């Protein structure tokens, strides 16, 4: 559960983000399939060079839904049905593979804000992307 | 693979009892059945509804057979299992496109089957030496991919 | 979430574990133990030996809080309120080993219950264990 | 997977630049923040409370610089790990009773602290070799145990 420390926590240091949500996606997302090619697996259709339009536009997809779980935050759950229904009734993504973009995006972040990647926001993040994660595969099964 | 001379012994005297065809059907649609994410990658093996519509579709026990057929004639390579799955680790890293966490997953379902077909049979020792064979067919299966 | 269906089988496979439940925890634990040796360190001051008192006992002990959560199957969090602090103020068990004993359990129970263990049963118990793993490490942070 | 010779030369060049006093601290630290279970090894370090009290702990950052120093000595057999962690890996089994997957999680922390410290130079390529450093190394420490 997220306390409201970490709730305060993910709202500043997303909010922090700003504009370069879509970009940060896409990085997380480069990264993830260079640091763990198996992840590639789930995206035979796509161009994954560096660059890619399509991984752009997916980074900025990834990047969206984030925003909209910031602003939920007191209500995942609902605020990500849909998405949650299509992770676990067509995409079918292994359940192993969240904490590997999870980690991507942690990176990221680290590396995009310097002042506001404290201890306490990376475990408040961390947290954060693993209760979205779970709630994207809360329907598996 | 790091067996004993006594645990590869147990692996070989268990499996020589096994019905492969058998037990591939069975471990294959277990897999569908207890994570059905797995199956993503069956959307032509037609009706897999329910726990009988997977355990029976007659494309799951054909395939089963031709995956644990596989295994089987793997185990008699213990000490180069790299070698002896690469040709299928490309296949099914290019071609299939299945994330290797697949193989891991039917690995403990197929000690799950053991243990349920041999009963106290399958002893805590058996099941170690059988969890180092199932994770290493399942990381030779996972290292051509790229 | 354990619809009605995998409740039925959970009831079902327990109640056929019956008087048994003590002695396949131990054996669950031993299964453990040997395919997972990284487990052990976890259990120092134990006699890990065939047989041993403590491992008899300790497996009385989780069979038994298996049986309280099939007894409140739809009010773990609550049941098992006591034991989760305990794993996650004290014991702190690193979350990646539930899954091992619970596929250790799995393996015992397969051992055990030829007719009862069939692939719907074999499903509805494993996410059974995954839910009891959950709430057990759910105040872990 | 190994390292190439490009991302061997990728690791060391950046790990040149690296302050292993105030990383190793760093490092342990938000180990003990981010996953707070991990602080069961470290009762006799005093205060740990807080993020604050954690990462200013003397002991923590005594100890972060302890961990990491043996981590940068093993930087410099990239072709034996096993060989070179061979008698700490007994050590944290044997006597410290560590189970090892507190050093994948360490890894994973290291690698966002790497990231911290160097901004865009930890690029995703010069991420992916670190990766596979840590995971070698946390093998490395694992393979000891028994
Ligand atoms: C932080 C967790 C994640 C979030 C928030 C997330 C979010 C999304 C969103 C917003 C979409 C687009 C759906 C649409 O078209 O309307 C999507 C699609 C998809 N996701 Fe997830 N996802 C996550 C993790 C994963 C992971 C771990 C993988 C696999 C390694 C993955 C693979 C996919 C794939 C393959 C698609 C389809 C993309 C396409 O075909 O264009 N997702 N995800
Ligand atoms: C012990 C591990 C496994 C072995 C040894 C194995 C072996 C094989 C073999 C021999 C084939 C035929 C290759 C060909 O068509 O040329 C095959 C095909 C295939 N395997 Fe694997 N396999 C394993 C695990 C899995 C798992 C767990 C999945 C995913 C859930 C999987 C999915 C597939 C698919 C989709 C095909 C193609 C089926 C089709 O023809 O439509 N395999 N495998
Ligand atoms: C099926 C999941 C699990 C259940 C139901 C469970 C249940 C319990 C129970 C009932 C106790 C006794 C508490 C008391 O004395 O009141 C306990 C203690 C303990 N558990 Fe857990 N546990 C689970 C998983 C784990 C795992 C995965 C590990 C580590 C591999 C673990 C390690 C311990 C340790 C070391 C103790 C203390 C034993 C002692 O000092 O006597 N538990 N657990
Ligand atoms: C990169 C991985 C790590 C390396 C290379 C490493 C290295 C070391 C070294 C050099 C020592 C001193 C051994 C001696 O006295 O001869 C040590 C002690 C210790 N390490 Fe590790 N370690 C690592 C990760 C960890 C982690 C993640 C934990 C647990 C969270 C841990 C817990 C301990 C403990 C408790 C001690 C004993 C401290 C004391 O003396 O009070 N280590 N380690
Ligand atoms: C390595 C740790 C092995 C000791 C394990 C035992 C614990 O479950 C408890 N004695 C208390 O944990 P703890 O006092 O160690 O938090
Ligand atoms: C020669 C025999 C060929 C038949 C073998 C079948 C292999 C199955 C294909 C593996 C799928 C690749 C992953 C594709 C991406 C998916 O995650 C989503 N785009 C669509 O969801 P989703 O497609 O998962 O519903
Ligand atoms: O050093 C190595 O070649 C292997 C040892 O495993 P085995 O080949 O003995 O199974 O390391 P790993 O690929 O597991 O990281």
């Amino acid at each position: 559960v997220l306390s409201p420390a970490d709730k305060t926590n993910v709202k500043a240091a997303w909010g922090k983000v700003g504009a370069h949500a879509g970009e940060y996606g896409a990085e997380a997302l480069e990264r993830m399939f260079l640091s763990f090619p198996t992840t590639k697996t789930y995206f035979p259709h796509f161009d994954l060079s560096h660059g890619s339009a399509q991984v752009k536009g997916h980074g900025k997809k990834v990047a969206d839904a984030l925003t909209n779980a910031v602003a939920h935050v007191d209500d995942m759950p609902n605020a990500l049905s849909a998405l949650s229904d299509l992770h676990a009734h067509k995409l079918r993504v292994d359940p192993v593979n969240f904490k590997l973009l999870s980690h991507c995006l942690l990176v990221t972040l680290a590396a995009h804000l310097p002042a506001e990647f404290t201890p306490a926001v990376h475990a408040s993040l961390d947290k954060f992307l693993a209760s979205v994660s779970t709630v994207l595969t809360s329907k598996y099964r | 693979v790091h067996l004993t001379p006594e645990e590869k012994s147990a692996v070989t005297a268990l499996w020589g009892k096994v019905n492969v065809d058998e037990v591939g059907g069975e471990a294959l649609g277990r897999l569908l059945v207890v994570y059905p994410w797995t199956q993503r990658f069956f959307e032509s093996f037609g009706d897999l509804s329910t726990p009988d519509a997977v355990m029976g579709n007659p494309k799951v026990k054909a395939h089963g057979k031709k995956v644990l057929g596989a295994f089987s004639d793997g185990l008699a390579h213990l000490d180069n299992l790299k070698g002896t799955f690469a040709t299928l680790s490309e296949l099914h890293c290019d071609k299939l496109h299945v994330d290797p966490e697949n193989f891991r997953l039917l690995g403990n379902v197929l000690v799950c089957v053991l243990a349920h077909h041999f009963g106290k049979e399958f002893t805590p020792p058996v099941q170690a030496a059988y969890q180092k064979v199932v994770a290493g067919v399942a990381n030779a299966l996972a290292h051509k991919y790229h």
